[PDB]
RNA sequence: AUGGAGAGUUUGAUCCUGGCUCAGGAUGAACGCUGGCGGCGUGCCUAAUACAUGCAAGUCGAGCGAACGGACGAGAAGCUUGCUUCUCUGAUGUUAGCGGCGGACGGGUGAGUAACACGUGGAUAACCUACCUAUAAGACUGGGAUAACUUCGGGAAACCGGAGCUAAUACCGGAUAAUAUUUUGAACCGCAUGGUUCAAAAGUGAAAGACGGUCUUGCUGUCACUUAUAGAUGGAUCCGCGCUGCAUUAGCUAGUUGGUAAGGUAACGGCUUACCAAGGCAACGAUGCAUAGCCGACCUGAGAGGGUGAUCGGCCACACUGGAACUGAGACACGGUCCAGACUCCUACGGGAGGCAGCAGUAGGGAAUCUUCCGCAAUGGGCGAAAGCCUGACGGAGCAACGCCGCGUGAGUGAUGAAGGUCUUCGGAUCGUAAAACUCUGUUAUUAGGGAAGAACAUAUGUGUAAGUAACUGUGCACAUCUUGACGGUACCUAAUCAGAAAGCCACGGCUAACUACGUGCCAGCAGCCGCGGUAAUACGUAGGUGGCAAGCGUUAUCCGGAAUUAUUGGGCGUAAAGCGCGCGUAGGCGGUUUUUUAAGUCUGAUGUGAAAGCCCACGGCUCAACCGUGGAGGGUCAUUGGAAACUGGA
């Protein structure tokens, strides 16, 4: 039923095994001054299959740990 | 255990009980589960209560044990024998 | 002080009664004329005694009313 | 009252007669003091609205926390600022007895009320300060019905404000309705007063 | 629309710039002078300094043995049939001890913590939960100990051992029971991992009795006990976003980042270990350093913002300092244990003991913050079937003008302008309707009487009704009755007596409301700024008068405002402070016109949530008000979801 989070970013880095880091990018406005300022977060998500590379646009789902900072699983190659 | 019962409010000399489901172990006037009525004991020279009947019947039927006033409390509104006819008739 | 800073204090009124060694309460304000003075030493507190002979503006030195 | 002093000298320094009679102004309308003759001063703008608070403020004989407390009060009711404040001002017990003839004095009207010889819909009320509202009663004390400066004051005809409604034989006053700045004093100007409390 | 004030001061004079200063609001305040009362709040902010003394966690005899105790009432007559022993019965009771539950709540504190600690919104198909509620099924059959107790020995004490004996709802074996574990098959479903249901088998342990009713030891009530599945409650973990100063801190990281295997945990996980790889963080501020409990809220401001995190509520963290585990549903445990450490105390010198950041209180520190008080009567909690016991939570009282709110210190008449003070132009002016005097009142005060509410109950005693019973006692519910107050004879009410007991503080040159006389003579002294004082001082001190406030008034300290004086709202850089000496150029910021498309920003609707208290609006109750209570409104840069395509962003 209830649905966890699922976010659509770039892919930064795989050298890790299996693990691949995805740079999910926001547009924090600052409070005083309110303009438009760009937020970068790099999200650590699980790929099994190795089958993300560097550069592609996917998409995460959250899940439990899966290790020391991994909160997230790939779920589908948007583009490339 | 969960438990409906009085928290004060009020000044000095001059009490005024909320009637609250609330864990045994929170404060008296502390945390609490939910609310359910009010209870003056010096209003008009009759305690004036307030009770929501649906509240009270669903949290005796979870389990929330009132204490002796608010036992004696919700037998003035009628909810302990609503209760009581609805457990023997279930 | 009872912090151990050592402070120059005006004694305001007409005659005082300290010496050294003297017990004295400070609070600010300093005296303009007075470079290095920066605190008034309250009268009527701890040793110091209210100004002899003062009758308006009694408790800005200090002084019980004579009635 | 709370100010027990010379009202002889704060009508001439505020130039009202707090009395309403007169007589203080009749034959020394200058200021009380050594230099109360032979004074020509100009009062400052903060001056002129300093001396509006306190005519109101001494008129209806009150102290300036209690005042001020009033005024801020009055300021939170829908309408204009300084008319709710009058109107609230007349709508206070002691300018209620006052007013309904009780005393010929509103301190003295005070000090009856202070002493209890007044009821509100039957019941006792010390407190001067009390707000009347519309729809209530004044009534007299019965042990205190016979009182000589009490009849002594009904017996003097003073006139009685639209909004209250008296009656003698009974000692019986009604609050009919809120006043009217046109019944209040006029020589009162309410904006000064807001003025002075704006800054 | 509910809302926004300025002034002094640079000059011979001017305009500008510019700082400084003042008028407002606030406080857990302190101090000086003064001080009548009531109501409601608040009261160690410093030393998370050390602590004498008392109290702050017990309860259950209806779980258990034992001990003490001895009614009701036996026997001989001491010829005392009213006093008596043991040969009895021994009930109402009490207790040290075993056992159960509670000591993880309640209360204190803010040291540590810059972190998923906290706030907000989510997730757990990675989780745990005593007591409570519901449902279903059970509670069968045996056994060995031990405390207490008696005895012997050693101790100043703390208390220790050896021997012997005895209980249980204490402990243990076995029997039957599973949605729990292993294997096999099947059905369906989802957010990877996976989840739900059914059918087969194999391994497999639970439990307890106490007080009563009916008495047929058969049935049975209440409580208690065990297994399973749900509810409720409580707890745990993860995640987006938010949440602080410094670059005169630029590099940090080696279980570090990922994978594999195992171990470990309620749980996922480098949580830990072994192996392989070299990854991970960081100018979108890593690391380091400093400081800090976070929030609801509170102060201020027209707002935007700025400051704060007392009292009250939530969350966290800690319990002399550090480490550890035990018991337990739950702790790595304030008034538990062990070890180490500092410090302190007692001792017969052999050896022992302690942790107020619980409530009071002591010492100390400080400008500064209270009683070693009363009661569980109310609310709440633990134990008990219950009466009841415990409860420094809490409810009250005591102290402190510390704050807010309310009421006093009198009212009417009173020219005859009385005396007297001060000034004077020596006529008078002023204090002044002030006073005197006559009349009136008793809020307050003194005296004497009456005197609440807060109290619901629980229990006990009567009935009625409902499930069950073969039927009672009981159990749930309903209606009646006796009894329950620390505050306290307090609040409040009544009757009598007296204006009699109850006004002080600051200021008066401008800002800024309020002026004169004496003394002084750049002295004494004042002062927030500008300044004042050398013989005519409204600025120093006193006096009269006046102004502002008033049981308070001033001073000091700190915060916001005024300050558009860090300027998003809302400022500037020719000469006032301010354009780098000038190129070339990286990141970033920004970007010409048209068409199609996307929906990240942008706009709009619905749902959930943003606790309570608080602020604001309304209403109701204290005689009023403060205060209290009840509704409403507000508060997200919040989340999920559905819509639009002009602009910014992407194609
Ligand atoms: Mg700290
Ligand atoms: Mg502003
Ligand atoms: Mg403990
Ligand atoms: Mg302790
Ligand atoms: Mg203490
Ligand atoms: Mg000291
Ligand atoms: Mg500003
Ligand atoms: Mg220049
Ligand atoms: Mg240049
Ligand atoms: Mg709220």
């Amino acid at each position: 039923r209830n649905d966890r989070k699922v976010y659509v970013g770039k892919v930064v880095s795989d050298k890790m095994d299996k693990t691949i880091t995805v740079l999910v990018e926001t547009y924090k406005t600052h409070k005083l001054y309110g303009k438009r300022v760009k937020y970068s977060k790099k999200y650590k998500t699980h790929d099994e299959n190795n089958s993300a590379k560097l550069g592609d646009i996917v998409k995460i789902q959250e899940t439990r740990p899966l290790s020391a900072t991994k909160r997230f699983r790939l779920v589908e190659i948007v583009e490339e | 255990a969960v438990k409906i019962r009085l928290t004060r409010l009020g000044s000095k000399r001059n009490p005024f009980y909320r009637i609250v489901v609330a864990d045994a172990r929170s404060p008296r006037d502390g945390r609490i589960i939910e609310q359910i009525g009010t209870y003056n004991p010096t209003s008009a020279n009759a305690p004036e209560i307030k009770v929501d009947e649906a509240l009270a019947l669903k949290w005796l039927n979870d389990g929330a044990k009132p204490t002796d006033t608010v036992h004696n409390i919700l037998s003035k509104e009628g909810i302990m024998k609503k209760f009581d006819e609805q457990k023997k008739a279930k | 002080l009872s912090n151990n800073i050592e402070i120059n204090a005006y004694i305001p009124g007409i005659g005082h009664n300290l010496q050294e060694h003297s017990v004295v309460l400070v609070r600010g304000g300093r005296v303009k004329d007075l470079p290095g003075v920066r605190y008034h030493i309250v009268r009527g507190a701890l040793d110091t005694s209210g100004v002899d002979g003062r009758r308006q503006g009694r408790s800005l030195y200090g002084t019980k009313k004579p009635k | 009252a709370r100010f027990r002093g010379s009202n002889w000298k704060k009508s001439r320094r505020l130039g009202i007669s707090l009395s309403g009679t007169g007589k203080e102004l009749e034959k020394r309308p200058y200021a009380p003091g050594q230099h109360g003759p032979n004074q020509r001063k100009k009062l400052s703008e903060y001056g002129l609205q300093l001396r509006e608070k306190q005519k109101l403020r001494y008129l209806y004989g009150m102290t300036e926390r209690q005042f001020r407390n009033t005024f801020d009060i009055a300021g939170k009711k829908f309408g204009v600022h300084g008319e709710n404040f009058m109107i609230l001002l007349a709508s206070r017990l002691d300018a209620v007895v006052y007013s309904l003839g009780l005393a010929r004095t509103r301190r003295q009207a005070r000090q009856l009320v202070n002493h209890g010889h007044i009821l509100v819909d039957g019941k006792r009320v010390d407190i001067p300060s009390y707000s009347v509202k519309p729809g209530q009663t004044i009534s007299v004390r019965e042990k205190s019905q016979k009182l000589n400066i009490i009849v002594e004051s009904v017996e003097i005809n003073n006139f009685v404000p639209e909004y209250l409604n008296f009656d003698a034989d009974s000692l019986t006053g009604t609050f009919v309705r809120l006043p009217e700045r046109s019944e209040l004093p006029a020589e009162i100007n309410e904006q000064l007063i807001v003025e002075y409390y704006s800054r």
